[PDB]
RNA sequence: GGGCCGGGCGCGGUGGCGCGCGCCUGUAGUCCCAGCUACUCGGGAGGCUC
């Protein structure tokens, strides 16, 4: 669904041209809430989320992204 | 500020640490060249940022999950 | 014309003292016994008025003339 | 007859103590023909000054702490 | 010797400049200090480029 579907369509910018495309991570602990967005200055791209359960997934979501540029 | 793998972390520790009351702490990824990835942090005040390449990737994620995960715990 | 905001006179005053640097004038008139502030400014032809009892403009004021004492000397 | 900046002052904040019982403080600024001439008077008794570039500074200070204290009735 | 090392909105500060707070958002590519004293004009250290 929303971050299933969403993770995917990142996943695609990322592979489009993973030299063009970055992800911003924003969190804002006092609000509580956390921000993930994938874009590429031409496709603006964002998932938010204020429930715990959600940090986990979008962690990983980075740590792997980073992995695909460093690979 | 380009800090190196070490220095970034602790840095880092900080933003969190120093905005656990209000603002907001920024964290970009991106690959990088002119095998690695460019990673910047700001509070809006404080700028960091560090180079991670495929030798330390294991080594370096290791304590920055940790790091994530920890200092995040505050949402719903 | 009199003005019920310090924001709009500021510019119309400003504005009128700036299209004749030299026949403008500014004056203030404050009564403590009644407790009324009152600026005005003129081309004795042509008069801005301002007038307040709330101290929260005796700064804006202050600042006003402060503002045009600097046009009057650079 | 003008008077030199500082006495200006003085006779200016004299003039807000005489007029607080019940009177009335008129003040006016006008391009002294750089300076600007500064006026002051209680209906009766008139005092003046010409502020130039060259004291601008010491007196803006001054004159604006002279309207901020003694301008202290209203709400 | 000259240009550049971030941009945006809101509030605050000062006659004004530097400046403070909140939020938003960038680059391969910023740090430090409070100062200037009528002034669209404070000071030091790095880096990039003609």
């Amino acid at each position: 669904q929303t971050w299933e579907e969403f993770s995917r369509a990142a996943e695609k910018l990322y592979l489009a041209d993973p030299m063009k495309a970055r992800v911003v991570l924003k969190y804002r602990h006092s609000d509580g809430n956390l921000c993930v967005k994938v874009t590429d200055d031409l496709v603006c791209l964002v998932y938010k989320t204020d429930q715990a359960q959600d940090v986990k997934k979008i962690e990983k979501f980075h740590s792997q992204l980073m992995r695909l540029m460093v690979a | 500020v380009l800090l190196e793998s070490e220095q970034f972390l602790t840095e880092l520790t900080r933003l969190f640490q120093k905005c656990r009351t209000s603002g907001s702490v920024y964290i970009t990824l991106k690959k990088y060249d002119g095998n690695k990835c460019l990673l910047r942090a700001t509070d809006g005040k404080k700028k960091i940022s560090t180079v991670v390449s495929s030798k330390e990737v294991n080594k370096f994620q290791m304590a920055y999950s940790n790091l994530l995960r920890a200092n995040m715990d505050g949402l719903k």
